[PDB]
């Protein structure tokens, strides 16, 4: 029956949300540490705030200078390894997050590196100051858990199985992709499309879209990977409209092509949508489609689908068209 | 040869005798039937003295039915050439009853016509026999004559004509009694050469075989073998180029190295060495097969066995520790004559280890794990004399074994090691007896499949020139029978006589267009194309039966001619013609039969039965009328039945040895086959010379197989990086995706060793990660030197191409050295190609001590490609010495 079975894999940059997507697959169908993890992303999103307020090169105002020894508690704690968890310190992170001068900050994300489910885990500090409840599943979704190894979660969705396949996806972790090249029935690559913004953390120069746009040529061209019809999921759609819904930051400042580009006559009627957020996410597709048809040979497909990794809804509509995709793909026609 | 042709006659006495034993048996059916007729002719009861002769005659072909059955079964056939002479014997001195006493006094002539017949055509008598045979009868028909002088007075003339009569049986039947014999010796003579070929190349075949199993296990040669059958019907999806890697566990690893080799290395030239090395590990061979181990490669000064790797065994590392006490005993005992010090070291672990081959030239069966470097590390620890029995072996054997406290402090302490002829006769016999009951008819002796009589129906008659050359003498005597034969109208039926025989020398021409060379190509392609199809040739022969048929009754038709007896016979000179063609079918032959006998009975009834009536009465005698028409139809009964079965026996015998034939040859297909995959194997894994030298004699009678060369290029490539990529985790399944890493650069390496520009290189063997190659092993200047330049740059490019294809960084270290070699094998049981010498040990200190992504090169003698690096200085394992680096040709 290992015919029968289907095996895939999640090929990706870093923090591109495919731990989240195998999370939501699992809750989708089938302890205080997670809830540990939970108060350690907060507790890096605030360290990493508080010591962004100085270390960028240009300095951002600060609040009252009255309300300042916080912020000397926060950057005191943060070189401790063993973060404490008093209420008091819960008290100084809710004065930081209340702060102006903190949003300002905030705001400024994209110049140092920050998790991306920092505001999410921040508006949270009222709740989690008690330190008594139990995460929904929603807060379970936004935890950050950095994937060393490559992880297998068996599946069986509908009288037939499925195999998972979770990797990392740091340059370091890339080596260990190769173990797994063998008899694979499809890749999903999965893409940040909102990181167009941002760097790397490893080089700090190259931007992860770049970055992403590289693995993806890399896996395109391998020569082991000649006939496997990779899935493309682009994640992180919400993140992507509101940045471009703000208007602080644009796809042109860092791809001059975008401002030339327009909508394809082909596209989705979403009934809450604007044409600057699907002027976006086409130019970003019409990339991955360029890149992936350039080399072309008709032995292998690309299918670009359009995924939101946090809510649920989009996750199982996307998932029951790749299924679909699936199944005619091992009919083997 | 007489004693194959003598062979041959036994063979051919069988056949024959199936023939003799339907006709004794109609014999004696013949006695009976004239016996009746002539006891319901009269209400008397017939002569006492009729009966005697006649009850020894139809006793005697008893006698014989049960004569033939038991000398068959017995091997000797001394009796089955009897068997003739007694039979020939009893109906030939039929005639002495009837022409002095009464005997059988039903037919007469005709009765003669049948037997003289038959002993050219049924009996297993040779063809000298049967002249000698057939004389006898036509003499004695003159001994008829002058004891029945009323015969002659009948006819005064004629007489001649009767001789005449009888002339042509002896013409006739040796045509059959040769063609028919002469068709038997070829298919003998195809039979004996058929299963000589066969037997030749099985003999190849299993020789060829025994070498190739000498490596390479047979649970990975079934795996190349299948997967080189091409299974199933296109394997057009391939990533990898797959491995025939397996994994096993409960297995022990042994090891040895020589502690003072460089010692004794520069005391004594490369020949001797070769020559200790090649005796200890001959030896060592012996041991190794004496303690159910299985050697795994030879490299250096280096020996390993694995333990229990095909087959499982409870006591896996107990025969691994007792070859280990062999090994000790064994080089105390070398070290007697006070030659040398070449003690050596062993270690021993137990584990699990990866079982296989890579590569695509040079296959070689290997092991790749964790425990085997456990093993080796272990063999590396020290004491030489003295065995390492580390933790997981200890506890693996019995606590009834002392060993000490092991090893202090000698390896590194890192993971914490814990130390402490009748066969032809057969194959005639089996084909009758298979098809008994199979795809032939079984009594049509057709073939099921269509295809197969079809392809039966297009081999030509090679004897239809001469076949039809019979049909026209047989039809040219009843001419010559007939014509002084007195009629009415003695000139109109010769106008019609002159157009029959003339109708068949017209087919006679035109069957020998092809035979008459001056005439046109277009009669003579005709001439082949009547012979080419069956059923071309079959109206021609069907034509040619019934020219002599019109020719033998168009007399009677004249006749409204005194002797109607005499005209009867020519129709048995006719049904001959019928037995004379032996390639047309039998059914087909029945059916044109039953239309002599059919015509012949409305002729022989109402229609001329008053011209027999005028015969009657005239001959008068005692009641003789019996022997008139009577047995006419009682003669025509006995030769359409010897006709007959003389028709059926020569198509069985002809189908059974076609049949035979194309089961023979598709076996013969099949085995060539076979033979191709294996050489392609034995290709695959030994060099060209090497196989040739040991796929003869000699393998084993010359020891040591070597060779001494003068220049030649020794390289070395490694990948350090290797063994930290190599990781055995649960999800590759033990490591088998790193070995599948290791194998697509292995293979790749060998592709590019498959180019033009490399010639003069050979792959000699991999050492785990390590690829070995020489350079100008066969001579037929210093290119060769260049060409291994040439190969380590191309082997760095490709390394730099896969690592980018991959997603990690390794580093090739090249090692090359040039100087006098010296390639042989080292062990005769199991031939493995190696290279020794004082080069090759300085081309692996060359690699060992080098700095990886750069090559490393002694005095450089080319200035075709300029190096750099003079004043590196490395001081090796000889002595110091500094020479350059390798860098490209510019
Ligand atoms: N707002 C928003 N957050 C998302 C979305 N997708 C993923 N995230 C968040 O981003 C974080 C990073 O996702 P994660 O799954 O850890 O990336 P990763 O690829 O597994 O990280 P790595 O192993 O390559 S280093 C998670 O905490 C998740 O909650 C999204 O679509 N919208
Ligand atoms: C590729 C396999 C791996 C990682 C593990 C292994 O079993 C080896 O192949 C053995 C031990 C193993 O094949 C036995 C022979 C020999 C020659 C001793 C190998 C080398 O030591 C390899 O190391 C090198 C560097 O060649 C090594 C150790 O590398
Ligand atoms: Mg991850």
């Amino acid at each position: 029956v290992y015919r029968a079975t289907h095996r895939l894999l999640l090929l990706g940059a870093g923090e591109s949300g495919k731990s989240t997507i195998v999370k939501q697959m699992r809750i989708l169908h089938v302890k205080a540490t997670k809830v540990q993890d939970i108060k350690n992303n907060l507790k890096e999103a605030i360290e990493t705030i508080v010591a962004a307020m100085s270390n960028l090169v240009p300095p951002v105002e600060l609040a009252n200078p009255e309300n300042q020894f916080r912020v000397d508690y926060i950057l005191s704690v943060m070189n401790v390894p063993d973060f404490d968890f008093p209420p008091e310190f819960y008290e100084h992170a809710k004065a930081l997050w209340e702060d102006e001068g903190v949003r300002a900050c905030y705001e400024r994300s994209n110049e140092y590196q920050l998790i991306d489910c920092a505001q999410y885990f921040l508006d949270k500090i009222d709740v989690i100051k008690q330190d008594d409840y139990v995460p929904s599943d929603q807060d379970l979704l936004r935890c950050r858990v950095l994937t060393s190894g490559i992880f297998e979660t068996k599946f069986q969705v509908d009288k037939v199985n499925f195999h998972m396949f979770d990797v990392g996806g740091q340059r370091d972790e890339r080596r260990k992709w190769i173990q797994c090249f063998n008899d694979v029935t499809a890749i999903i690559f999965v893409v940040a499309s909102s990181s167009y913004n941002m760097v790397i953390r490893e080089d700090n120069q190259t931007n992860r879209l770049q970055e992403a746009l590289n693995l993806f040529k890399s896996i395109w061209n391998n020569r082991w990977l000649r006939t496997i019809s990779v899935i493309l999921f682009l994640n992180k759609q919400d993140l992507l409209a509101e940045k471009v819904l703000a208007g602080k930051s644009k796809i042109e400042d860092y791809f001059p092509e975008f401002a030339r580009y327009t909508t394809p006559e082909d596209a989705t009627p979403e009934p809450g949508e604007d044409p600057r957020v699907t002027r976006a996410k086409y130019f970003i597709r019409d990339e991955f489609l360029r890149i992936s048809t350039a080399s072309g040979d008709g032995r292998h497909y690309c299918y670009p689908h359009f995924t939101c990794a946090v809510d649920t809804e989009n996750i199982r509509r996307v998932f029951n068209d790749c299924r679909d995709i699936i199944q005619r793909m091992h009919l083997r026609q | 040869s007489r004693d194959l042709e003598r062979l041959y006659q036994r063979y051919f006495l069988g056949q024959r005798r199936k023939s003799e034993v339907v006709m004794n048996v109609l014999d004696v059916l013949t006695k009976l039937t004239l016996l009746v007729l002539h006891l319901s002719l009269a209400s008397a009861p017939m002569d006492p003295l009729k009966g005697i002769l006649l009850g020894f005659f139809t006793g005697i072909e008893v006698v014989i039915c049960a004569l033939v059955v038991v000398r068959k079964d017995t091997t000797s056939h001394t009796y089955l050439q009897y068997s003739g002479v007694v039979t020939w014997v009893a109906m030939t001195t039929q005639i002495l009853a009837a022409g002095l006493g009464y005997g059988l006094l039903g037919d007469g002539i005709g009765y003669v016509l049948f037997t003289l017949f038959a002993t050219y055509s049924m009996l297993p008598l040779p063809l000298t026999w049967a002249i000698l045979a057939g004389l006898g009868t036509s003499l004695m028909q003159v001994v008829l004559q002058a004891v029945i002088p009323r015969l002659a007075v009948i006819s005064i003339n004629q007489v001649v004509a009767q001789a005449v009569l009888f002339m042509c049986m002896n013409t006739a039947g040796i045509f059959i009694s040769y063609l028919s014999d002469r068709a038997q010796r070829q298919a003998f003579l195809e039979t004996r050469r058929c299963v000589e070929a066969r037997l030749r190349l099985e003999t190849e075949n299993q020789r060829q075989e025994r070498l190739v199993l000498s490596v390479l296990p047979r649970f990975v040669v079934l795996e190349m073998i299948n997967d080189m059958t091409n299974v199933e019907d296109e394997h057009l999806q391939h990533q990898f180029h797959r491995i025939y890697i397996h994994r096993y566990e409960n297995v022990s690893i042994l090891f040895a190295d020589v502690k003072g080799f460089t010692n004794l290395s520069t005391t004594l030239s490369a020949q001797e060495l070769v020559r200790m090395l090649n005796e200890l590990f001959a030896r060592f061979d012996r041991l190794a097969h004496e303690h159910h181990c299985l050697r795994i490669k030879i490299l250096g000064d280096c020996y390993y066995c694995v333990s229990g790797l095909p087959e499982p065994r409870q006591d896996h590392a107990h025969c691994c520790v007792e070859m280990g006490l062999s090994m000790i005993k064994t080089i105390r005992y070398v070290r007697s004559r006070t030659k040398h010090d070449v003690d050596m070291r062993i270690g021993i672990h137990s584990g699990s280890v990866l079982c296989g081959v890579l590569g695509l030239r040079k296959w070689q069966f290997d092991v790749w794990s964790w425990d085997v470097d456990i093993a080796n590390k272990l063999e590396s620890g020290g004491i030489p004399g003295r065995i390492h029995i580390s933790k997981a072996t200890l506890d693996c054997l019995n606590g009834d074994y002392n060993v000490e406290e092991g090893h202090g402090k000698e390896r590194n302490e890192f993971l914490r090691k814990h130390n402490i002829k009748r066969i032809e006769h057969t194959i005639d016999l089996r084909s009758g007896d298979k098809l008994r009951r199979e795809h032939i008819k079984p009594f049509s002796l057709m073939f099921k499949d269509s295809s197969l009589e079809h392809k039966y129906s297009q081999m030509r008659d090679e004897v239809f020139k001469s076949n039809l050359v019979c049909a026209f003498i047989v039809l040219l005597f009843i001419t010559a029978i007939q014509s002084l034969l007195p009629s009415s109208r003695v000139m109109p039926m010769a106008i019609q006589f002159s157009i029959l025989i003339m109708l068949h020398s017209a087919l006679v021409l035109i069957t020998t267009a092809e035979d008459y060379k001056c005439l046109p190509l277009v009669l003579r392609k005709t001439c082949c194309w009547i012979n080419e199809t069956y059923l071309a040739r079959n109206v021609i022969i069907f034509a040619s039966i019934l020219i002599n048929f019109l020719g033998a009754i168009l007399n009677i038709l004249w006749c409204d001619c005194s002797y109607p007896e005499y005209f009867v016979f020519t129709g048995v000179l006719a049904m001959v013609t019928c037995a004379v063609f032996l390639r047309l079918n039998s059914v087909l032959k029945l059916a044109v039969l039953l239309i002599m006998i059919a015509i012949y009975a409305l002729l022989t009834e109402t229609i001329y039965a008053g011209l027999f009536l005028r015969y009657d009465n005239l001959n008068h005698s005692g009641e003789d009328f019996l022997g008139t028409k009577e047995a006419s139809l009682l003669l025509m009964a006995m030769f359409l039945l010897a006709v007959f079965y003389h028709g059926q026996q020569l198509e069985y015998t002809a189908r059974l040895d076609f049949l035979w034939r194309v089961q023979a040859k598709e076996e013969i297909n099949e085995m060539k086959e076979l033979r191709e995959h294996n050489e392609n194997m034995l290709r695959n894994i030994l060099p060209s010379h090497v196989a040739r030298h040991f796929l003869e004699k000699d393998r084993d009678n010359e020891e040591l197989y070597s060779q001494s060369y003068d220049a030649v290029g020794v390289m070395f490539a490694s990948i350090p990086g290797f063994a930290d990529f190599y990781s055995q985790t649960e999800m590759n399944n033990q490591g088998v995706e790193c070995l599948r890493l290791l194998n697509e650069i292995i293979a790749d390496f060998d592709e590019l060793l498959g180019e033009d520009r490399f010639q003069d290189i050979e792959k000699i063997k991999t050492i785990g990660s390590t690829y070995m190659a020489v350079s100008g092993l066969s001579p037929e200047k210093w290119g060769h030197l260049c060409a291994l330049a040439d190969f380590s740059l191309a082997l760095t490019e490709s390394i730099q191409e896969i690592n980018k294809h991959s997603f990690n960084n390794f580093e090739l270290r090249i090692g090359i050295s040039h100087g006098s070699v010296v390639a042989g094998v080292i062990g005769a049981k199991k031939p493995q190609y190696d290279i020794w010498g004082k080069t090759v040990n300085l081309a692996s200190r060359m690699d060992s001590t080098g700095v990886s992504g750069r090559i490393q090169v002694p005095e450089e003698t080319y200035l075709i490609l300029k190096d750099q690096g003079f004043a590196f200085d490395y001081r090796g394992e000889i002595y110091v010495k500094g020479i350059s680096e390798q860098e490209g040709k510019i």
